[PDB]
């Protein structure tokens, strides 16, 4: 039973807002894992997305890449964004799409070199999965992506593609497009 | 070599 080393080792965050906290002091870090059987126990480890409390977010990044724009690897990147809807398991979703980055079940090394990280965001108004690219300009290497994505989630709605630029200007509570979507 | 595996592997180990 040797462990099954994978292509990237990842590291798990939890976002959980405490008053006259800082935005990236309320992130936590609470597994790094490289192998397919470290990565199963955080989750069996951790809360489930379908029990977690509103405004409590899961991140998950390639270990040597910080959960927030202000990283390099970020920086000049860009978003994924998908909208939950009422009728899809947040479960499914979100180890689907851990599955997805964790295997690296990419088509080609160069969709994986632009992968940063994951993110699932439980919201009463309606929840949001992210998967945070490194570029916001790779078009056809980004829409690669995006359609693997939505395959592999079996998602209906369009999805998103939200450079880091857009992400910091958008204001809480604003009712969506992207640079591109599919 | 990029390492790869596909959800059905991956589920069966879980
Ligand atoms: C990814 N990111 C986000 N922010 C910042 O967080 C805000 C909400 O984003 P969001 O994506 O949570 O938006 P909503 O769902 O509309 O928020 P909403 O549903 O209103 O809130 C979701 C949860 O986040 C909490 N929260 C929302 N805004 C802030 C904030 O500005 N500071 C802190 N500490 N907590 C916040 C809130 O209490 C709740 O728990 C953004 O506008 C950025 O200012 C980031 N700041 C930096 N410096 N770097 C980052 O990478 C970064």
């Amino acid at each position: 039973e040797f462990p099954h080393p994978l292509q990237d080792s990842w590291s798990y965050y939890l976002f959980q807002f405490r008053k006259a906290l800082d935005w990236d002091e309320c992130l936590e870090k609470v597994a790094t894992f490289s192998t397919i059987e470290d990565f199963w126990s955080v989750l069996t480890h951790t809360v489930r997305p379908r029990e977690i409390t509103y405004g409590k977010d899961l991140y998950m990044f390639k270990s040597d890449i910080m959960p927030k724009w202000e990283d390099p690897k970020n920086e000049n990147g860009g978003r994924w964004l998908i909208n939950v809807t009422a009728r899809q398991d947040v479960d499914f979703l979100w180890d689907e799409l851990l599955m997805l980055l964790i295997g690296s079940d990419w088509d080609t090394d160069e969709e994986d070199r632009q992968i940063c990280g994951a993110v699932f965001q439980p919201r009463s108004r309606g929840s949001k999965l992210s998967v945070w690219l490194t570029s916001d300009n790779e078009e056809e290497t980004i829409l690669s992506i995006g359609r693997r994505i939505k395959e592999r989630l079996e998602l209906e709605d369009t999805i998103y593609f939200q450079p880091v630029s857009d992400q910091r200007s958008q204001t809480r509570g604003s009712d969506c497009t992207g640079k591109y979507e599919i | 070599g990029r390492i790869i595996y596909d959800r059905k592997f991956l589920m069966e180990c879980r």
